[PDB]
């Protein structure tokens, strides 16, 4: 503060002007070839055709996800990094406690080649694996869709049914309850054991828990990010022997401790 | 408008004094 | 020609680059440090040459005294 | 005494050529494989042409050393070192300068995996070996011959074909170093008499028959390992077989000649 | 993992994971190439010096034996690799690293976005 | 060329120095805002002089990555999450062509497996969601099913169709009017005329949808959201 | 090069080195223990310091107190 | 070449020096008592050889001294 503070601030202004001038000169020397980085224009939630996505309070939507148009997402659901939910020509509905994994595409159609064109309906407690493609089809509650699987228009995945990782499910195919289908084209592989039904449920609840920590981290402000960076650096290593000499016990701050429901045990 | 961290300002003065005094030390020797 | 200033500047620049490389950083990561290193290397090389001259000057007198003390034997 | 020569093309620049190539290659990213290849090849070719010119200006009537130039080491000028050639060393300089580009060319196809380290090692070898052939001083002959051991060790160990290269490189280094240490002992033995290691002076001093015998034995210890003479020849098959192709070329075509050059240059006269 | 081995995802040295590939709790031993649009599932193992063709699906706990070319949905043995082919794998990894150097050289340690944020703030008071 | 790269490299030295000076100036004023972790994603990215040339009438989603020498024609559209990387060779997209969400159009990263082929996409082409195109040619008015993979040297002739999830192996030629699918891709049947009509009309519909999304994205960034993010606690 | 000048610097090197080979060998014969080093003033510190403390209590001749 | 010269050369030399380095390493036993004992032995050797070697020359010789030292290597 005071006169010294003001003088140092003015000198900082001069230094900033000089630095930005040097940056401009360096840009000129590069032949202006470098496209400049800019403020991020990606919108996590966007309207189109006067349709606004309806997203429940406690839904993790990763900032890099794209939720566009007429999309409804229910309680406890999670949309992960790089997901695209494009509800522009038709409706997309996601039930409660359903996870849409990273880099997944969900889309709809305005008019199919033949039959009744239907919206994309994803039920409750559904797991959809990484990089899946869901197009104009219906996934009923407690179903599992493997990573990298493709569901074409009119496909119905029934309750407690599984689509294996990597499968290509042709248009209008029906996956009956209790069966697992896979391959390209997808076809019946075998019945689902009871332990696998329990797995599907477990998948869904584990995701519900994972979504909480990811949502908490992605929503932190600049100041909290800096505070936690400093705290993480301070507690990354230890000298418990010198602490015992000092007669103190350093405790990990609670903002660095994860909840027990996401820990391996 | 003003830098408020007093200790930082004092350190800035100390660095400036070191630089200028070093220049003078070279010049007058 | 090949002056102490030039050898020293080259050694200082090389020192900064070698330091960057050892740390698996790009050669020119902090270029103002390369300028600082060239300056310090030039200064150090010039000072070393002057100190070498002065060292030879002192060794001359000291060898002279040793020789005189030895020659005192044959008196 | 500054013995600077008058001719434009001299020995020091031919020494400096592969050195400059190596320094430049130190700083070029390994992604620029084409640039590295071309720079190394061109440095070696320019050195070869420089040596050809040195042949052109050779005077074949004198028994003296030609193109003699000097390099000071200390301002006291007690120890000052000379380079020069004659009709016994000229063609060996030419052979070294000719073989090095061949070595760079043999590994042209594999250079993407060889890297700049391969070319840099061979250029450093070239610089050291040309120096060795151009030295009018026992001590510097010593210092620059031992120096080639490091890049040769690296060449055999890194780019050899199979795991026997380990044993081959160990044996090469240890045999050659033992011989070199023997000749260091001889060099110091000479220095105690003469107070110098300048070849021209030693050619004009008289050694006693006894101390001639013993100094000759000490020189023979190095040179017979270098030639090789039996029974210290067994390092050669292992080393020359396990080395990469260009490494074998340099080992057989140049490094083997150093013992016979030492016999011709110091022991016989 | 279903195999009972620890379930970390280990991508070892000189490994090329083709674009659009999905990996979950798999191990890839050194010097392997994963073809584009492949899927490696829980507890699966790719042994050293092996190649998976584009579009391969490796189910949970399945193994790709060393020195072999595999492919398909699900993956199946195609042929044994030659020594020249297996020598090519670290070369591909090194070449991709060389390409990545060009992208790395386009970014200074800091961006200038904070300046844009500053003026966006100032225009709002 | 080489001189251009030398000046580009020297330019980086000056720029690095200027930005460091600016950070020093901010530090003297007690500002740490340069420490903020802000995304360095660029929708269009140059690799030295290799830069994307995009027609003014083409929609490119902000989250898409266009890297190096990539040409996009009028009325074409690059959708959300798409990646187009032409650095070792070029990538060209014709007019009226849609590249759907999460698709990847790239060339060989290295010439180890031979000369790197470019990727050529003709006019009024449909490229389905999450498709992979790698150094291939896709002629006018063809259909690439979503999730399909086309390897290098492949040629899809006009009115050709690649079924969803197909794996077209290297150097395969897809003849006109034919539907190929499966892994590996094989002839399935002939294309019907209704399918050709749908190819054209779906492309024209995508160009209109592109227009709508480009207008949506071009709207000014909301300052209320900015203030909400700034004033979080 | 010029044969006359080349053959003449060759003579100067030898004539200068045969007669220059004597200087350095004289340094190697220099004694490490000089003649009477303990005579050198640096080594006679006590001879000059002790007289300055010769009247200090604790080191005086006992008869100095009786007469002073 | 692969017989006597190898044995009286790199093969034999490597073997004997490996065994000798092996033996010398074992001297560093890790026991502080050995290290103190070594210092005491060195001190005793210093006093014995360098001062109590006046009337010993009547019964001893330098040849036998160095012989017995080398001969100790071939024990057990
Ligand atoms: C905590 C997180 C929870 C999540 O969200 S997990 C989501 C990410 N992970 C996934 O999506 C992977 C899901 N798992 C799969 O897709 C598995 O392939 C699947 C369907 C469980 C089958 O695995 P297994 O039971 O171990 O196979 P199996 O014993 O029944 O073998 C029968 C034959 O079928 C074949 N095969 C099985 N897996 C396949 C597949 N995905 N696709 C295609 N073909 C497959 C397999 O080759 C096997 O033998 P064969 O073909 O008759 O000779
Ligand atoms: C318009 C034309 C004028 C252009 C002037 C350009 C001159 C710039 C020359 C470059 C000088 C480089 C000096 C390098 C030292 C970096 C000094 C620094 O970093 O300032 C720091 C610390 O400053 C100091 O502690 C002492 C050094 C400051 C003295 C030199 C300041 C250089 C500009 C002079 C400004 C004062 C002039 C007016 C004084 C009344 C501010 O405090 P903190 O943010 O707490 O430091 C955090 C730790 N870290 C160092 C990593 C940043
Ligand atoms: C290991 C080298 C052999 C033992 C070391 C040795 O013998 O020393 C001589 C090194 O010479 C050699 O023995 C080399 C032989 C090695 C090969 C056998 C030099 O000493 P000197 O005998 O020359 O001293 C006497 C001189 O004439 C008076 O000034
Ligand atoms: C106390 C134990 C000492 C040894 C007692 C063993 C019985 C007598 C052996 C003996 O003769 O001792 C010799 C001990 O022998 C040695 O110490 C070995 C010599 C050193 C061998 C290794 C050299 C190390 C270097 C000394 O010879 P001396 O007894 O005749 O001396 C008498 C003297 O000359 C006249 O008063
Ligand atoms: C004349 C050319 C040479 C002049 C050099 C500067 C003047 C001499 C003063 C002493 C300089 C010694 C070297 C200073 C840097 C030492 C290493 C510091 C690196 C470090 O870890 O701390 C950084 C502090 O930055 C820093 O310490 C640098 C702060 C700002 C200095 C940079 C400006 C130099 C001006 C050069 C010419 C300007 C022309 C116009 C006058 C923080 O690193 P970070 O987070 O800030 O970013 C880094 C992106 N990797
Ligand atoms: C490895 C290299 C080994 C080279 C071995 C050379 C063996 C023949 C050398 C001649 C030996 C010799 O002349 O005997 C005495 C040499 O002095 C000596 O005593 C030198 C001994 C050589 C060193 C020991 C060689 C084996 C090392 C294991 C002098 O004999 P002389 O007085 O009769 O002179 C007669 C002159 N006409
Ligand atoms: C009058 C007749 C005279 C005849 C002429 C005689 C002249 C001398 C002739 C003999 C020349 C011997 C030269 C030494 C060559 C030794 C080469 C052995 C190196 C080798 O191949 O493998 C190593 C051996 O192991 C090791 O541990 C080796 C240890 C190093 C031994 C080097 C000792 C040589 C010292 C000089 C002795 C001769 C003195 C001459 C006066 C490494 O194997 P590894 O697997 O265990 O290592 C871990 C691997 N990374
Ligand atoms: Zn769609």
């Amino acid at each position: 503060m005071g006169t010294l503070g003001r003088a140092i601030y003015t000198v900082g202004n001069w230094i900033r002007g000089t630095g930005q001038a040097l940056d401009r000169v360096g840009s000129l020397l590069q032949g202006s070839h470098r496209i400049e980085e800019h403020l991020s224009r990606h919108r996590t939630l966007m309207n189109v055709f006067d349709k606004s996505p309806l997203v429940d309070k406690d839904v993790f939507v990763a900032p890099s996800a794209s939720v566009i148009g007429d999309v409804q997402i229910g309680k406890g659901s999670s949309i992960w990094y790089g997901c695209v939910l494009r509800g522009d020509v038709n409706n997309i509905s996601v039930g409660s406690g359903t996870n849409i994994q990273d880099n997944t595409l969900v889309h709809v159609a305005k008019t199919n080649i033949s039959g009744k064109v239907l919206p994309t309906l994803i039920g409750d407690n559904v797991t959809v694996g990484h990089s899946a493609v869901i197009h104009g089809c219906t996934v009923e509650d407690d179903a599992f869709v493997g990573m990298g699987a493709t569901l074409l228009d009119g496909v119905v995945v029934e309750k407690h049914a599984m689509v294996a990782a990597g499968s290509l499910v042709k248009q209008n195919t029906r996956i009956p309850s209790g069966e697992v289908w896979g391959g390209n084209p997808a076809k019946f592989m075998r019945k689902l054991t009871d332990e696998e039904i329990v797995y599907i449920s477990q998948s869904a609840k584990n995701y519900i828990n994972l979504a909480q920590i990811h949502a908490s981290e992605n929503s932190k402000s600049f100041e909290q990010i800096e505070v936690e960076r400093a705290l993480r650096k301070k507690y990354a290593r230890k000298d418990e022997d010198y602490d015992s000499m000092l007669g103190i016990t350093r405790e990990t701050p609670p903002e660095l401790i994860l909840p027990d429901n996401v820990l391996p045990g | 408008k003003v830098s408020e961290d007093k200790n930082r300002n004092y350190a800035v003065v100390a660095g400036v004094v070191a630089i200028v005094g070093s220049i003078g030390w070279y010049l007058k020797a | 020609p090949i002056s102490a200033t030039m050898v020293g500047a080259l050694l200082g620049l090389g020192t900064q680059m070698y330091s960057n490389a050892l740390r698996k950083l790009p050669y020119m990561r902090h270029p103002w440090e390369h300028v600082v290193g060239m300056g310090l290397g030039a200064v150090f090389a010039n000072q070393l040459v002057k100190w070498d001259v002065k060292l030879k000057e002192d060794l001359d007198v000291m060898l002279a005294k040793a020789r005189a003390a030895n020659e005192r034997r044959y008196f | 005494l500054e013995h600077f020569c008058e001719c434009y093309f001299n020995l020091s620049g031919l020494i400096l050529c592969p050195v400059l190539g190596s320094i430049i290659l130190l700083f070029i990213p390994n992604s620029r494989i084409r640039l590295i290849r071309l720079i190394g090849l061109c440095a070696s070719l320019i050195t070869f042409l420089y040596s050809l010119v040195l042949w052109i200006q050779f005077d074949s009537s004198t028994a003296k050393f030609q193109f003699v130039e000097s390099l000071r080491w200390l301002p006291y000028e007690n120890i000052n070192f000379y380079l020069g050639i004659d009709g016994i060393s000229l063609f060996f300089v030419i052979l070294t300068t000719f073989l090095i580009p061949i070595c760079i060319l043999v590994g042209w196809s594999g250079m993407r995996s060889y890297g700049k380290e391969y070319i840099i090692a061979f250029l450093i070898c070239e610089f050291l070996m040309i120096a060795v052939f151009c030295m009018l001083d026992l001590l510097l002959f010593y210092v620059f011959f031992e120096s080639v051991l490091i890049p040769m060790f690296i060449i055999i160990g890194v780019w050899g074909s199979r795991q026997r290269k380990i044993k081959a490189a160990y044996q090469f280094f240890l045999y050659t170093l033992l011989g070199s240490l023997f000749m260091l002992l001889a060099i110091l033995l000479i220095l105690f008499q003469t107070g110098t290691t300048d070849l021209q002076i030693l050619l004009t001093t008289e050694f006693s028959e006894r101390r001639q015998i013993f100094l000759w034995i000490a020189f023979f210890a190095s040179f017979a390992v270098k030639v090789p003479m039996v029974p210290v020849h067994i390092w050669l098959p292992e080393a020359h077989v396990e080395a990469p192709t260009a490494g074998s070329v340099i080992l057989a075509g140049i490094l083997l000649k150093f013992g016979t050059y030492g016999f011709l240059r110091f022991s016989i006269p | 993992s279903p195999t009972g081995l620890p379930a970390q995802t280990l991508i070892d040295r000189y490994v090329t994971v083709g674009a659009y590939s999905l990996l979950r709790s798999c191990t890839i031993e050194p010097e392997c190439i994963i073809g584009q649009h492949s899927i490696l599932m829980e507890g699966s193992l790719v042994e050293t010096r092996s190649i998976l063709e584009a579009g391969s699906v490796l189910p949970p706990g399945r193994r790709i034996p060393s020195g072999e070319l595999w492919g398909g949905n699900p993956a199946r043995f195609i042929r044994t690799l030659t020594n020249e082919e297996t020598l090519e794998i670290p070369k591909l990894a090194v070449a991709i690293n060389h390409l990545s150097g060009d992208y790395f050289s386009e970014f200074l340690p800091y961006s200038t976005i904070y300046l844009e944020v500053e003026k966006f703030k100032k225009s709002l008071g | 060329g080489t001189l251009g790269r030398a000046f580009y490299s020297v330019g980086f030295w000056i720029r690095e120095t200027g930005q460091a000076l600016d950070r020093l100036g901010c530090r003297l004023q007690g500002k740490n805002y340069f420490r903020e972790q802000l995304s360095r994603h660029r929708t269009l990215m140059n690799v030295f002089d290799k830069a994307p040339i995009v027609d003014k009438e083409a929609f490119v989603a902000p989250s898409a990555s266009v890297i190096g020498d990539v040409h996009i024609g009028r009325g074409s559209s690059i959708w959300y999450g798409c990646v187009l990387r032409g650095d070792v060779n070029t990538v060209s997209v014709g007019s009226g062509t849609n590249i759907q969400d999460n698709s990847l159009v790239h060339v060989a990263k290295s010439n180890l497996s031979g000369k790197v082929h470019p990727t050529i996409i003709g006019d009024n082409v449909t490229i389905g969601h999450s498709a992979v195109l790698h150094g291939c040619t896709v002629e006018d008015e063809t259909f690439i099913g979503m999730g399909a993979t086309l390897l290098d040297g492949v040629v899809v002739e006009k009115h050709g169709m690649v079924a969803a999830g197909a794996l077209v192996r290297q150097n395969t030629r897809i003849p006109s009017g034919e539907v190929w699918g499966g892994n590996p891709a094989r002839f399935l049947r002939k294309l019907t005329d209704e399918e050709i009509a749908f190819i054209s009309q779906s492309a024209t519909n995508y160009s209109n949808l592109a227009q709508a999304h480009a207008a949506e994205n071009a709207k000014p960034l909301n300052v209320i959201e900015f203030e909400k993010v700034l004033r979080k606690k | 090069e010029n044969p006359e000048e080349r053959d003449r610097k060759a003579r100067e090197h030898i004539y200068e080195m045969h007669e220059r080979c004597k200087k350095i060998k004289e340094m190697w014969a220099l004694p490490i223990r000089p003649y009477g080093f303990w005579t050198f003033e640096r080594h006679n510190a006590q001879l000059r310091w002790d007289p300055q403390i010769s009247q200090v209590a604790g080191r005086r001749d006992p008869y100095d107190d009786l007469l002073e | 070449d692969k017989g006597a010269i190898e044995i009286l050369g790199p093969y034999g030399i490597s073997y004997t020096f490996r065994r000798l380095a092996e033996r010398i390493s074992q001297l560093q036993s890790g026991f502080v008592y050995h290290y103190a004992f070594a210092m005491l032995l060195g001190l005793t050797l210093f006093v014995t050889f360098f001062c109590m070697w006046d009337s010993l020359s009547s019964w001893v010789d330098n040849r036998l001294s160095f012989i017995l030292i080398v001969s100790s290597f071939y024990t057990k």
